[PDB]
């Protein structure tokens, strides 16, 4: 155990991990915090920059959440999330080797390496989504 | 899935017409198929949909514009609305991908394999191909009704 | 079905006899 | 077995639906022909019933008779008997249906007596029919449940529409 993915600081200390089955599902919440967390640092990026048609009204930042557009949009953007979540997807991960999906867009490999990057840019993804609504809420 | 162009999509113009290999096993062929059969579907449904609500309406749906803004009316919403439920009711229940036989294969609800056509590659072929065509228009019909506001006859 | 979920089968679905499971949980 | 091998209890939505609560089937077995027969003419005219009862509103026919815009489903009949006997457009309709009737005498003999349950309400037509056997008693099975559900339906459209003054398509209110 301990022997995946684990660069430059060894095993973390009062690690969670437990038994083999409590520590695939720290990983699956691990990868699966890690990829929403990139994907909300690339959106806020993003919705910085351009808005969706009939959404240019609504505020670029936090505030498309209590806006009309952006509250709908949100919601939406969660019942598809639950399609995705429950299962009803065709590509769904693996009860074992958590956070594969199958990869469904040929990219290509799966290596130790690549597995490695993609939960350190995750990681960081993580911190830099936290400290970029923290910001957000505190100053204004 | 060594060779595909035995499937019905592979068509004349472009056999097997993969430059990306995005699916090359038969487990995601078959994943790749169920998803463009149900796109293709939705697709010829909807283009026809919008050429029929443009010279058609329901009672009660007098007022909805029938284009692209018909979501905007209240009762176009709750109509929408049930839409949304009986398509619900149609996926998680009778027409699931995961209990049906082969991608797209719903057992034939009604039997036209035994009345005006047939359960053969050509006709899976014929559905593969107008799914597509319906697609690349019904993006076609609503964008260029965005772009410029006009309905679906064009 | 499999031999685990046959714990449950005939208990579940519209008609008692059928096993609803879109998401293959 | 079941009545007597005709189409109208396989093809369901779970497959073998045998309705027959009351046993008219097995009682008068030397009447089923004529229950098929009565059964088709039921949903033969119900269908029609429904889209005569929807298409009056858009359409009327050519002649200067029925050209009234007050001509509803309640209305409509009383109005157009007209006066005397064999004057009205109900009486040209009434002659026309009983000339297509009297072909059926033809086809199974003058008093029924060829009527079996295997010709029962077949009159002949084969024009856009599927080729095989297995589709031409699907598609008689179609025709079944079409006939019943429009049976039923112009039972209730009838019903609602003298019940409550609304005599097109929504038939409430
Ligand atoms: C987990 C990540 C995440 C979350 C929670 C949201 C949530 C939201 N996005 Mg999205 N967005 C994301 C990733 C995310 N986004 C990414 C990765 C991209 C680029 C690929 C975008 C690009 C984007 C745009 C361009 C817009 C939104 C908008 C929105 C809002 C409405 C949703 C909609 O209409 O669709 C909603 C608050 C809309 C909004 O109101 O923005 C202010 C909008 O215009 N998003
Ligand atoms: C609804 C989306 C959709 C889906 C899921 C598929 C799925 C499939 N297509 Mg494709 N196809 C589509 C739309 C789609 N197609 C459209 C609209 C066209 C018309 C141009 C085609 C034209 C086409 C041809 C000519 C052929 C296929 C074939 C295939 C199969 C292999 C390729 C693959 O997996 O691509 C999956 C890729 C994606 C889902 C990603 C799409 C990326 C972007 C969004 C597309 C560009 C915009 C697979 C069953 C081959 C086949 O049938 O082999 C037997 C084949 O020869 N397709
Ligand atoms: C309550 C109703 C309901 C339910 C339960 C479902 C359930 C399902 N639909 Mg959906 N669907 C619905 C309504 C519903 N649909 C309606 C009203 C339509 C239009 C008429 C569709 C059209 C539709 C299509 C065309 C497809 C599905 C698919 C699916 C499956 C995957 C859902 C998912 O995770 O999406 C997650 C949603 C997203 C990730 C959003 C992606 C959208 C962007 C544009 C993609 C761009 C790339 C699932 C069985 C898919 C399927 O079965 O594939 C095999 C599929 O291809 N549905
Ligand atoms: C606590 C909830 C719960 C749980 C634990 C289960 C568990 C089970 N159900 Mg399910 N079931 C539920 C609720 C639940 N059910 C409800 C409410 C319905 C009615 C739609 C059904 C209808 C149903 C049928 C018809 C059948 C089953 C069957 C089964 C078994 C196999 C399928 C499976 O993997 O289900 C696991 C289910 C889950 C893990 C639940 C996931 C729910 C997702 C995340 C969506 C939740 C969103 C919901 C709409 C709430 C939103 C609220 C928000 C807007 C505020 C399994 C024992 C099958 C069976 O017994 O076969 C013999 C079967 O045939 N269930
Ligand atoms: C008045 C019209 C009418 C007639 C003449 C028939 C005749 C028939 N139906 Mg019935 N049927 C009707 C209306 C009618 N149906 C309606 C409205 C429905 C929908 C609910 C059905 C649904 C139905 C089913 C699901 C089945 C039949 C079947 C039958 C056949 C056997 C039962 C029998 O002997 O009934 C004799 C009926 C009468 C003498 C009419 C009495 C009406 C009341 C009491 C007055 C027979 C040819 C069975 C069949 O086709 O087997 C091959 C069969 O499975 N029918
Ligand atoms: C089978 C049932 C049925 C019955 C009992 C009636 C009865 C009637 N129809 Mg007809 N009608 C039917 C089916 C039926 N229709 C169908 C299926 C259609 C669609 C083509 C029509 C279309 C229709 C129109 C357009 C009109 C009638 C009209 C009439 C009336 C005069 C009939 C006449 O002169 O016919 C001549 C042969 C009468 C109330 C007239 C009327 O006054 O309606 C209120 C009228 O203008 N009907
Ligand atoms: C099979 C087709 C069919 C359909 C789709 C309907 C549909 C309807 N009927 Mg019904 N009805 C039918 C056959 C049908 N009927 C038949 C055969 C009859 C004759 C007995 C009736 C007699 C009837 C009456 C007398 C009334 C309805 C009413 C209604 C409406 C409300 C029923 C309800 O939910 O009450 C829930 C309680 C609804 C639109 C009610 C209404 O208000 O209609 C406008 C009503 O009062 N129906
Ligand atoms: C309506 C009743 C129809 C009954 C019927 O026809 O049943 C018939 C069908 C089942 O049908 C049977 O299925 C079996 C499967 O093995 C059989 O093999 C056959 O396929 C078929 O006979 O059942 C349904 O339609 C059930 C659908 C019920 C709707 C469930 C709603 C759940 C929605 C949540 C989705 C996730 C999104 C969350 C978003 C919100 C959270 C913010
Ligand atoms: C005692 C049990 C019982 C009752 C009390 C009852 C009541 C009602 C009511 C009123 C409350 C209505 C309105 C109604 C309507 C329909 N019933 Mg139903 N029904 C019962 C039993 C069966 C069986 C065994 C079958 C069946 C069917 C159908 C079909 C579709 C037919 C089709 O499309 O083939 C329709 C429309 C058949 C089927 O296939 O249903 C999908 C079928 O096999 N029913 N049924
Ligand atoms: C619950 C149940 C079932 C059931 C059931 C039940 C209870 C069914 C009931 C059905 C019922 C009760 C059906 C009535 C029809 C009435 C009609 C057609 C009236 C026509 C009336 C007409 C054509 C009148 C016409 C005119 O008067 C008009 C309009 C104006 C006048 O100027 C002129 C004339 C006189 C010409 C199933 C589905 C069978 C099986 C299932 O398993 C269990
Ligand atoms: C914003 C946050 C909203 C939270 C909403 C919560 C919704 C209600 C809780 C849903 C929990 C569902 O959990 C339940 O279904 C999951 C669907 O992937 C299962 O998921 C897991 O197990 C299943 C095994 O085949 C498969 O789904 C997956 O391979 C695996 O990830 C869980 O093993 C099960 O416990």
């Amino acid at each position: 155990e301990a022997g995946v993915t684990a660069p430059l600081g060894y095993f973390d200390p009062a690690g969670f991990v437990q038994d083999e089955e409590s520590f695939l599902n720290l990983r699956r919440a691990e990868i699966k915090h890690g990829r929403v967390a990139m994907m909300a640092a690339l959106g806020l990026l993003v919705q910085s920059l351009i808005k969706l048609p009939g959404f240019d009204s609504v505020p670029a930042g936090l505030g498309a959440q209590w806006t009309a557009p952006g509250d709908a949009g949100l919601w939406t953007v969660v019942v598809l999330c639950g399609f995705f979540e429950t299962g009803l997807n065709q590509w769904r991960e693996d009860p074992k080797q958590p956070g594969n999906f199958g990869d469904p867009m040929n990219l290509g490999n799966y290596t130790m390496e690549m597995r490695n990057k993609e939960l350190n840019n995750g990681r960081i993804a993580m911190f830099a989504v936290m400290g970029i609504i923290s910001a957000e809420i505190y100053t204004g | 899935e060594f060779n595909g162009a035995d499937m019905p999509g592979a068509t004349a113009p472009l056999g097997w017409f993969d430059p990306l290999g995005l699916g090359k096993t038969e487990e995601r062929f078959n994943k790749m198929r169920a998803a463009e059969l149900k796109h293709g579907r939705v697709a010829m449904m909807a283009s026809l949909g919008c050429v029929v609500q443009h010279w058609a309406k329901f009672p009660g749906f007098e007022s909805a514009p029938a284009g692209l803004g018909a979501l905007s009316n209240p009762a176009a919403l709750g109509g929408m609305g049930a839409l949304f439920l009986g398509c619900g009711v149609l996926e998680l229940g009778f027409w699931s991908d995961e209990a049906a036989k082969e991608p797209g294969n719903f057992g034939d609800p009604a039997n036209f394999s035994a009345e005006y056509g047939a359960y053969s590659k050509e006709f899976r072929d014929k559905e593969i191909n107008h799914g597509r065509m319906a697609m690349m228009a019904i993006i076609g019909q609503l964008s260029a009704e965005a772009v410029t506001g006009m309905d679906a006859a064009q | 079905l499999t031999p685990a979920q046959e714990s449950i089968a005939g208990t579940g679905g519209p008609f008692p006899e059928n096993f609803w499971d879109p998401a293959g949980i | 077995e079941f009545a007597a091998g005709m189409a109208g209890s396989k093809l369901h939505g779970w497959g073998e639906y045998q309705f027959d609560p009351a046993g008219f089937a097995t009682s008068y077995p030397e009447l089923l022909g004529w229950f098929r027969e009565s059964e088709l003419k039921h949903g033969r005219v119900a269908m029609l019933a429904y889209v005569g009862l929807i298409v009056p509103d858009a359409f009327r026919l050519p002649f200067e008779e029925v050209q009234d815009s007050s001509l509803d489903l309640l209305s409509a009949h009383n109005k157009l008997i007209g006066p005397g006997l064999g004057e009205g457009p109900m009486w040209w309709l009434l002659l026309a249906c009983g000339v297509i009737e009297s072909f059926r005498f033809k086809q199974v003999g003058l008093a029924f007596e060829s009527l079996t349950t295997e010709n029962a309400g077949d009159l002949g037509l084969r024009m856009f029919a599927p080729s095989s056997a297995e589709g031409m008693e699907s598609m008689k099975m179609k025709e079944l449940k079409n006939g019943r559900l429009a049976m039923l339906a112009i039972g209730g459209a009838l019903t609602q529409g003298v019940l409550f003054n609304a005599h097109h398509f929504p038939f409430m209110s």
